[PDB]
RNA sequence: AGGGGAUCGAAGAUGAUCAGAUACCGUCGUAGUCUUAACCAUAAACUAUGCCGACUAGGGAUCGGGUGGUGUUUUUCUUAUGACCCACUCGGCACCUUACGAGAAAUCAAAGUCUUUGGGUUCUGGGGGGAGUAUGGUCGCAAGGCUGAAACUUAAAGGAAUUG
RNA sequence: GGAUAGUGGCCUACCAUGGUUUCAACGGGUAACGGGGAAUAAGGGUUCGAUUCCGGAGAGGGAGCCUGAGAAACGGCUACCA
């Protein structure tokens, strides 16, 4: 209940459950599973919008217990792995769209408070990514690569 | 952030016993918490507390007697040489008679009684009487 | 309250209280066997339903999604899994 | 809590924070700047020589009505004038003008001391001999 | 790096001498000697073509005294390296400990690979130069993390 | 004096001591 | 925060005053434009055109032939190769 | 600096009281008050309570969210809403009673889990003045801000409550 | 390469642009010689250590040097400064 910038203590989260095993009542088997993963990955889906929509439109509890492993490792195998993890593009995306607000109209400065907290967290997870070696050393991120990358 | 697991623990049952309570739920559980409840059993302060399960951290389920009066983590793990847990003991404990700088030595985590028959010594967990 | 016993407590204790705080985390969602006033086909969908689950053979929106549990349609039948 | 650092490799920064709070102990901050040589009147020393100039009858402080008789003394040891307090009954009349005199503190840690303002030192020897055996004519001053 | 004698002066090991009449010319007798201790020298010292009079290994200097490991911090200085040493000094006013290091120059033989990062095993020497004290003996974590740098299963 | 009031005296003879200041040097 | 610009532009036209006479005060001259360089990378806004104009004035100034000079001689060369590290010397060509 | 220019209004102009009143009150009234770029970075910027964690005691309410109600009306014949009623839950501003703990208390559900003294951490203070002064740096166009002494002097200054 | 008894930017010729630092370099002060220890004393510390032992340095201030195994000596020299 701890939060990054901000005054919140939000208890709102995902609460998997006990069970390590697939559920009593699933009938289609695992295969099958990854080769839907596989086709909307193909599609073009971020491995939170793979989990969203197997747990919505099929009996996808958490693709893990069924699988054996997890959507990004089942991407990165079959080298659907996108070069930049999800949750950084969509931070980048998050930033060039405050840029550019502010670009547009200047005296906002909210947006400009809010965009260096954005740059805080950019900052925060990229040193992380570059840590695990997930990035190539040589990444970093000051204004228009940014927009280079979105696009 | 949660930095000492024991703390969080040792804090929630001496809470607990000042308020009067027989049983306390210590949220996380830990390796090091579990032996450190070990000892403090086999002393007998403490009555038959149970482990739980959950695949992302335990719990634990203290029932204790009343018998305990005050635990305490000494939160810095200090060194202490075999000389100087005489110091330690004199500081903390209340009288020379009974209270157990609970300590880890390489032999494993014990007493400081039981850690000065074995001739060892490592660093301070904590203080129980 | 000096001496209850947390380790099995009385149920409608548990399922009172807020998920992530019970003595075991569980969640209290579930899945639903829902039917498509059109075919017979039948398709399972989560309880709280994030997008707009549709029917594979035709277009029908089989949930409508809200703030918490997504709302099944009028036409359709649900059976709790 | 207690908002000072406790872990293990903390050692740089609680020492430095102790030599820095060091800095609010007054007698600390004296001794190391070194204020009882450079500016004190005497140099870091109980006593020092010095010669009369003129003597003064300080009136006392408020609840005290009495005039207590100091000199001024001009020390011999760096040049400073200061005045200096003459203890006991008759004892200004057995201070000489321009004799060798020697004073030593009064008693308060360099301040100045009871009812008598602005002066902080007493007299103990004058022209050699010391001022209580001359006032029970234990000794005759030299004269000289 | 392929320097072989750029320099002014000849750059010859002293006092190892082939002879040219002797009809076999293969390549040149080059002189080395196993630095003790348990370390074991390189092939890139005995089958090389450098010349280091301040070689460990196909050198003049010997090893002798303290064995000391460190990690590189500085590689950029020719033939020379900077190894940062890490260490906890114990205060007892406090009975804590302050993290120092200190910085140790030594002589690397072009016979290694060095670069920022690696981490490796120096030995004391004689005087080499104002504060070279140290011939390097061993380079572990060389590529550690480098060995792996694209990903396709 | 309030400290208020002291603060502004002080305030007024510094910018007294910096006018004469500035007309020294 | 044009000031930090017009200071720079001013210590470029006197580097090259300076180098028309030659490292006397262009040692001076370029280490003030390294801490204005350093200045500007803490704000937001850094890395101008007037401080590439310097570094290759600088550059210029330390490669012509040319008594504590030559101190200044060696501390301009090493100031110059150092801050020519950056890659913006592409866009001065 | 540039655009505004109603009210209000430091300075001022005055009309009265007053022993004096360039003060309180009454009329006007420049700068500002409102704006556009650039500075300034200070307030009793106060909850005079640093932040992140865990635990400890009950009570309703209130705001937002989510749950269930064969719930109440609604009305579109009725579902579905919505708005309400009941119960719970998460998070927030708070509030009420109490101490079993705390404090020197006034009081606090955090200022508790602190001589039975140790969850992680930054920043401050060491009697009152002298004084946030001198000097030196640095920022600022300036006003001033940040940093920041000492000599000397003093036996108290001060907090909380009690009776007069 | 020179020089040394010898290692060594110790020095020279040429070449490279490096070395240290917020883990406090560098600079300033020390009424600082360092250490063995002294005073103080619940435990922890605080201050002091010119001074009987061990090292270091100096013989007014600097410099240079003969001699001999050992000196940049000083109750040995040469020179300047006071
Ligand atoms: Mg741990
Ligand atoms: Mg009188
Ligand atoms: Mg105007
Ligand atoms: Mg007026
Ligand atoms: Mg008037
Ligand atoms: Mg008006
Ligand atoms: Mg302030
Ligand atoms: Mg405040
Ligand atoms: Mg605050
Ligand atoms: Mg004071
Ligand atoms: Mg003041
Ligand atoms: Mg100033
Ligand atoms: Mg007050
Ligand atoms: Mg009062
Ligand atoms: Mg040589
Ligand atoms: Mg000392
Ligand atoms: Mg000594
Ligand atoms: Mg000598
Ligand atoms: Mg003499
Ligand atoms: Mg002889
Ligand atoms: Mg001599
Ligand atoms: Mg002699
Ligand atoms: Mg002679
Ligand atoms: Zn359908």
């Amino acid at each position: 209940m701890g939060r990054m910038h901000s005054k919140g203590k939000g208890m709102s989260s995902s609460a998997i459950p006990y069970s390590r095993n697939a559920p009593a009542w699933f009938k289609g088997s695992s295969d099958g599973v990854v080769e839907q993963i596989i086709k909307y990955a193909r599609k073009g889906l971020t491995p939170s919008q793979i989990g969203v929509l197997l747990r919505d439109a099929h009996g996808v509890t958490q693709a893990k217990v069924i699988t054996g492993n997890k959507i990004l490792r089942i991407l990165k195998s079959n080298g659907l792995a996108p070069e930049i993890p999800e949750d950084l593009y969509f931070l980048i995306k998050k930033a060039v769209s405050v840029r550019k607000h502010l670009e547009r109209n200047r005296k906002d400065k909210d947006a400009k408070f809010r965009l260096i907290l954005i740059e805080s967290r950019i900052h925060r997870l990229a040193r992380y990514y570059r840590t695990v070696s997930v990035l190539p050393p040589n990444w970093k991120y000051e204004s228009a690569t940014a927009s280079a990358l979105v696009n | 952030t949660r930095t000492s697991v024991l703390a969080d623990a040792l804090n929630a049952i001496n809470n607990a016993e000042k308020t009067g309570k027989r049983q306390v739920l210590i949220r996380p559980s830990s390796k090091v918490i579990i032996k450190f409840l070990q000892v403090m059993q086999k002393h007998g302060y403490i009555g038959e507390f149970e482990y739980i399960d959950d695949h992302r951290s335990g719990k634990i389920v203290v029932q204790l007697n009343g018998r305990l009066n005050k635990c305490g983590v000494i939160s810095p793990r200090f060194n202490v040489k075999i000389a100087d847990v005489e110091k330690w003991t004199a500081n903390l404990l209340p009288a020379r008679q009974f209270g157990y700088v609970i300590l880890t030595t390489s032999a494993g985590i014990m007493d400081h009684e039981e850690a000065h028959r074995k001739h060892v010594s490592g660093k301070i967990l904590g203080f129980v009487y | 309250v000096l001496v209850q016993d947390l380790l099995h407590p009385t149920a409608a204790s548990e399922a009172r209280k807020h998920k992530l705080k019970t003595l075991v985390q569980s969640p209290r969602s579930h899945f639903l066997d829902v039917k498509c006033p059109g075919c017979l086909n039948i398709t399972t969908v989560f309880s709280h339903a994030q997008t707009a689950v549709t029917c594979e053979s035709c277009s029908t929106v089989l949930c409508t999604p809200t703030g918490g549990k997504a709302k099944l349609s009028e036409g359709t039948s649900f059976r709790r899994k | 809590g207690k908002g000072k650092p406790r872990g293990l490799n903390s050692a740089r920064k609680l020492r430095v924070h102790r030599r820095n709070n060091r800095w609010a102990e007054t007698t600390y901050k004296k001794r190391l700047l070194g204020t009882a040589f450079k500016s004190s009147p005497f140099g870091g020393s109980s006593h020092a020589k010095g010669i009369v100039l003129e003597k003064i009858g300080i009136e006392s402080k408020q609840p005290n009505s009495a005039i207590r008789k100091c000199v001024r003394v001009q020390l011999i040891k760096n040049g400073k004038k200061v005045t200096a307090f003459v203890p006991n009954d008759g004892c200004l009349n057995f201070v000489d003008e321009n004799d060798e005199v020697l004073l030593a503190g009064f008693g308060r840690k360099g301040k100045a001391k009871g009812d008598i303002p602005g002066v902080r030192f007493k007299v103990v020897k004058v022209s050699g001999v010391s001022l209580l055996a001359l006032w029970k004519e234990k000794k005759e001053k030299p004269r000289s | 790096e392929l320097t072989v004698q750029s320099e002014r002066a000849f750059q010859k090991q002293p006092h190892i001498f082939t002879n040219p009449k002797a009809k076999a010319n293969r390549k040149t007798k080059r002189w080395y000697k196993n630095v003790g201790l348990g370390f074991k020298t390189p092939k890139t010292a005995i089958e090389g073509s450098y010349i280091d009079k301040k070689c460990p290994f196909t050198g003049l200097v010997s090893i002798r005294g303290k064995i000391l490991t460190g990690t590189v911090v500085s590689t950029r200085m020719h033939r020379t390296i900077v190894i940062r040493r890490d260490y906890l000094h114990y205060v007892p006013k406090y009975n804590r400990y302050e993290k120092r290091h200190k910085n140790v120059p030594a002589h690397v033989s072009p016979a290694f690979r060095v670069q920022v990062g690696d981490i490796v095993t120096v030995g004391q020497c004689r005087p080499i130069s104002k504060t070279v004290r140290f011939n390097v003996l061993k380079v572990a974590s060389a590529t550690g993390k480098a060995n792996k740098q694209f990903a396709k299963f | 004096m309030r400290a208020k009031w002291r603060k502004k005296r002080t305030r007024r003879l510094k910018r007294k001591r910096r006018k004469v200041r500035a007309r020294s040097k | 925060k044009e000031k930090l610009l017009d200071e720079m532009q001013d210590v470029y036209n006197k580097i090259s005053q300076a180098e028309n006479s030659d490292w006397l005060t262009i040692s001076n001259e370029f280490d003030l434009i390294s801490r204005l360089l350093v200045r500007a990378q803490q704000q937001n806004w850094g890395t101008p055109n007037i401080f590439i104009k310097v570094v290759a004035q600088v550059e210029d100034a330390v490669n012509n032939t040319q008594k504590a000079v030559a101190r200044a001689y060696n501390t301009t060369k090493q100031r110059v190769k150092k801050v020519s590290r950056e890659n913006e010397d592409s866009m001065a060509k």
